RNA sequence: AUACGUAGGGUCCGAGCGUUGUCCGGAAUUACUGGGCGUAAAGAGCUCGUAGGUGGUUUGUCGCGUUGUUCGUGAAAACUCACA
RNA sequence: UACACCCUGCUGGUCGCAUGGCCUGGUAGGGGAAAGCUUUUGCGGUGUGGGAUGGGCCCGCGGCCUAUCAGCUUGUUGGUGGGGUGAUGGCCUACCAAGGCGACGACGGGUAGCCGGCCUGAGAGGGUGACCGGCCACACUGGGACUGAGAUACGGCCCAGACUCCUA
């Protein structure tokens, strides 16, 4: 369903920006706890586990929903590494986040929790919703007039909208065009390790 | 190796190498425990481990271990025996679940908190 | 066990009881034809075959014996006459 | 004898039906001799798609549609062909036209710019 | 319409017919015939070749021991005799 | 004595491996055509048949390039007695992933993987050399 | 005692989370794919030979094996592809 | 009354899978039925010819283990004529004859419903017959019979036991 913990501790443990601008994680880059300073018994096991945990904790996705992502990626005709990154870049909250309309992944998580978004005319309170190409996207007025959402929409100096997403008016219409391409995603650390580990 | 001789006979696996013998491959059975006398583990692992012999409902007489520190079971007890593997003891391949039919969970167990029948601390 | 169909019980008893006498009579006629044929008399055999080809055909038209059993018996008795 | 039947399919709340031809002594979901149509009360137009000439054959040899199956036949006008009393005509309604997959985004782009 | 309506021919035949060798032409109106098979093994691939002792009816007694004959199957003509000797082409 | 073609291939393997530049053989048409196609595709130098013990004999020259290196990579009868092997038009095996060549005694005669694939009949494959 | 037990403190999972029971693979640990038998498991003490398998060079036939082809054919769901 | 149909005697033509099949062959002899209610959308009855679908029988082939299970077999095999059956057929029965079955495993012991499938495995392979589907067997037990187009007739029956209940 949904996780509980914040992102700073996981950022420190996995040693990567999970908030994106976590002041406290770069304050304490070592893993949390009395022995984040203490050196770890290094293993490629740890490398792959850290990679998958970064992937899970970056987007707000959670483990059981993540495993079926790999499985369906492997079922896809293309190489599993490509398909997994494509589909993880194909989530409803991900689609609305990359448009710069949500300041956090948890922003979009709680937004789809509340029901502040609309795809093709149908309201989907389900973050696990899949948004296809050429989908019509809109934002409801009750959230539109809300003050922090007004800040998010009007101060949208956040990360730029990728070429496969297009906010095309004041209605926050994200007229999606194509799939998230490998040459266009600009993804964090790759996922070939996940494919090789899960395939065994 | 003489393909025709294969047609004559051959190609069987070696041996099942069975593990569980309570009955029915039961995820657990229940029965009456007795002979709860403590015996000795292996010499390098010098200690003493509390065990018992349980006649399960499966009509077989097996040897079960009593995990944890404290025990609640005594003679004529409805103990639930599960399969186990104790290399520390000779011929002991069973345990009794704590926080279950008869044996109360191990007192104040907190590192496991699911095993040893230690319920949630309020 | 009794359920709203003892009427079927009585109906079937009646239906299987009439056929008892019907079959006894037809079998007695057939055995009589047998003594006619074995005795070597052809006129009596011809008349008994005629009568039985009437009788068993009637019984087959009625609900006593399947159509083809009657044809089988008719042919058998007809040949028994034809050769005596 | 022989009857043309409606058999149930789909998940719980939304019913669907296949128009089959089968013996009465079977169950609702036995071996269909031939699937000759399909119908769904759940969908808007109760849309029906029927193999026509096979139904014509089976009516000829003496297939006896079930009461709602016969109703569906009339809803098609198929019963107006084997019986042919007024002649066969399109009697069933249809799903509304509805836009396409591409024209939706075409209109969205036109509205946007 | 006509009082009599006709029927069909139900194209019929192809009763199993095979070449065998008469081997036990011993009992009255009775022969025993054998057949050959050559079948790839399901698992290994060693094509095994086996036989079968069918019992055939010879109303004429034409056959004899070790004759290359042909047989078509019939209706069951007795308890284990279901073959008709036709198209005889070798004796001895 | 049970298998002549396996002994054919075994002699080719030993003679080429033991650096001999020639090998002599009784001339049964089978091995004759085997070595014929062998030189056809060029894993050997040249074969010539002459007269010998009551039959005839085929003498095979193995193709060696700038050094004592054999164009033959190896030989192995597959459809051996007791394990005779048949194949069809579709699943025609590709030798060395397709690099090498094979022998497939088609109903239309003798063909390799590529030839039978271009044509499409099967029934009996034999050794392959790469 | 970082292995026990206890605390933090960390890993991970989450209305789940672990334990027991069973099956497959990993096992090539039945080796058809894909094993071996001097010293590690494995050539009977040695002969012949029934059954069986098994085959020299070459001529013609048959096309059973074998392959090529057309069609009937293999319910639906199966499972997958594609659409809703 | 039927001849549309069946049985027999003869016989013409025709296709053959040998028994035989087709011409409602013909011929001649013989034989074989039925229904009322109801006005009421009318429902209904008999016989035959055909459809349709449901079936019944036989066969090719596929799919447990175990000689510390190698002989088994007399209604078993074949024929004959009959009884019987919807039809064939030791199905049964009188006679005749002695065959027939197996190391390509009979006959025995144990074991098990089976398949579309499902799951593992890269594949082969392996394990299962949950549920959803396809058939079969079975409905206190064991014997027997019935009817109907159709019966191991689960909520049909009788008989021999068990068990239980009521009991003058």
């Amino acid at each position: 369903a949904r996780y509980t913990g914040p992102a700073t501790r996981k950022s420190r443990r996995l040693g990567v920006d999970l908030v994106g601008g976590d002041q406290s994680f770069e304050k304490r880059p070592y893993p949390p706890g009395q022995h984040g300073r203490a050196r770890i018994k290094e293993s490629e096991y740890r490398q792959q586990l850290q990679e998958k945990q970064k992937a899970r904790f970056s987007y707000g996705v959670m483990e059981k929903q993540f495993r079926r992502y790999y499985e369906e990626a492997n079922r896809q005709p293309g190489k599993t590494g490509d398909n997994l990154l494509r589909i993880l870049e194909s989530r409803l909250d991900n689609v609305v986040y990359r448009a710069g309309l949500a300041r956090t992944r948890r922003m979009a998580r709680q937004l789809v929790s509340h029901g502040h978004f609309l795809v093709n005319g149908v309201k989907v309170d389900i973050p696990s919703y899949r948004v296809s190409q050429y989908d019509i996207i809109d934002v409801k007025e009750k959230s539109l007039n809300t003050l922090p959402f007004q800040i998010a929409r009007e101060t949208a100096g956040e990360r730029p909208i990728p070429s496969w997403l297009q906010v095309v008016g004041e209605r926050q219409r994200i007229l999606v065009h194509q799939l998230p391409e490998r040459a266009q995603i600009d993804v964090p650390l790759t996922e070939q390790l996940i494919v090789e580990l899960y395939s065994k | 190796p003489t393909i025709q001789q294969l047609v004559r006979k051959g190609r069987r696996d070696k041996i099942a190498k069975v593990k569980t013998a309570a009955l029915k491959g039961s995820p657990q059975r229940r029965g009456v425990c007795t002979r709860v006398y403590t015996t000795t583990p292996k010499k390098p692992n010098s200690a003493l481990r509390k065990v018992a012999r349980v006649k399960l409902t499966s009509q077989v007489e097996v040897t079960a271990y009593i995990p944890g520190e404290g025990h609640n079971l005594q003679e004529h007890s409805m103990v639930l025996v599960r399969g186990g593997r104790v290399k520390d003891l000779p011929g002991v391949r069973y345990k009794i679940i704590r926080g279950s039919l008869d044996t109360q969970g191990v007192k104040n167990r907190k590192q496991a908190r699911s095993r040893y029948g230690a319920k949630k601390e309020k | 066990n009794i359920k709203s169909q003892i009427k079927r019980i009585r109906t079937n008893e009646r239906r299987r009881l009439r056929n008892q006498s019907v079959k006894s009579s037809l079998r007695t006629a057939i055995r009589g034809f047998r003594e006619a044929v074995d005795a070597g008399d052809k006129d009596k055999a011809s008349e008994l075959l005629h009568a039985t080809s009437r009788k068993l055909d009637k019984a087959a038209s009625k609900g006593v014996i399947h159509p083809n059993q009657a044809a089988n018996k008719k042919s058998a008795l007809a040949l028994a006459l034809n050769k005596l | 004898a022989v009857k043309i039947k409606l058999t149930r399919l789909g998940k719980i709340r939304n019913p669907q039906y296949r128009i089959i031809v089968a013996d009465a002594r079977t169950r609702r979901d036995g071996r269909a001799i031939e699937v000759i149509g399909r119908y769904h009360p759940k969908e808007e137009p109760s849309l029906i798609q029927i193999d026509s000439e096979r139904a014509q054959y089976w009516l000829g040899v003496g297939a006896q549609p079930t009461e709602p199956v016969l109703a569906l036949l009339k809803i098609t006008g198929d019963w107006q062909k084997f019986k042919g009393l007024p002649g066969a005509e399109g009697t069933l309604k249809v799903k509304e036209p509805k836009p396409s997959k591409l024209d939706l985004f075409n209109a969205a782009l036109a509205e946007a710019e | 319409g006509p009082k009599y309506t006709p029927a069909a021919e139900k194209p019929r035949g192809r009763r199993k017919t095979a070449i065998g060798y008469v081997v036990s032409d011993k009992m009255q109106k009775t022969i025993v015939v054998e057949l050959e098979d050559r079948k790839s093994h399901p698992l290994y691939g060693k094509i095994i070749r086996t036989t079968k002792k069918v019992k055939a009816h010879d109303e004429n007694g034409e056959a004899g021991i070790g004759d290359r004959v042909s047989l078509m199957e019939t209706r069951p003509l007795s308890a284990t005799k279901r073959w008709r000797l036709v198209e005889i082409l070798e004796k001895a | 004595m049970t298998d002549p073609i396996a002994d054919f291939l075994t002699r080719l393997r030993n003679a080429n491996s033991a650096y001999h530049d020639e090998v002599t053989l009784p001339h049964s048409k089978l091995k004759a055509n085997i070595a014929e196609i062998l030189k056809r595709e060029g894993y050997i130098s040249d074969y010539r048949t002459e007269d010998a013990r009551v039959g005839k004999s085929l003498v095979v020259q193995l193709k060696y390039g700038p050094s004592r290196e054999r164009s033959i990579a190896g030989l192995r009868r597959v459809s051996k007695p007791g394990l005779r092997v048949y194949a069809k038009s579709t699943n025609l095996p590709r030798v060395l992933g397709g690099l090498g060549v094979a022998i497939i005694s088609t109903s239309s005669g003798l063909l390799t993987d590529r030839q039978a694939a271009r044509q499409g009949v099967g029934g009996e494959v034999l050794a392959y050399v790469w």
